């Protein structure tokens, strides 16, 4: 049910077993987990300048 | 059977910040 864009790559964040997803000082999306592999990953936007 | 062995004592204690949990699974 989460929806957005950006890359996916691994992190090494370290969430509690009740935790689904993370986010920063200002509120926003940065960390996911899978529901098939509940491993830990980062989002990061795509380029644009 | 109508065991009642206990009772309102209404006392309390003043060195307790115990009540937090946590709000969400952020």
């Amino acid at each position: 049910g989460l929806t957005g864009t950006g890359v996916l790559t691994k992190s090494n964040k370290k969430f509690l077993p009740f935790q689904q997803f993370g986010r920063d000082i200002v509120d926003t999306t940065d960390a996911v987990r899978d529901p098939q592999t509940l491993e830990i990953l980062d989002i990061t936007p795509c380029s644009f300048g | 059977q109508c065991v009642n062995l206990i009772t309102t004592t209404q006392s309390y204690t003043n060195s307790f910040t115990r009540g937090v949990y946590y709000p969400d699974k952020v």
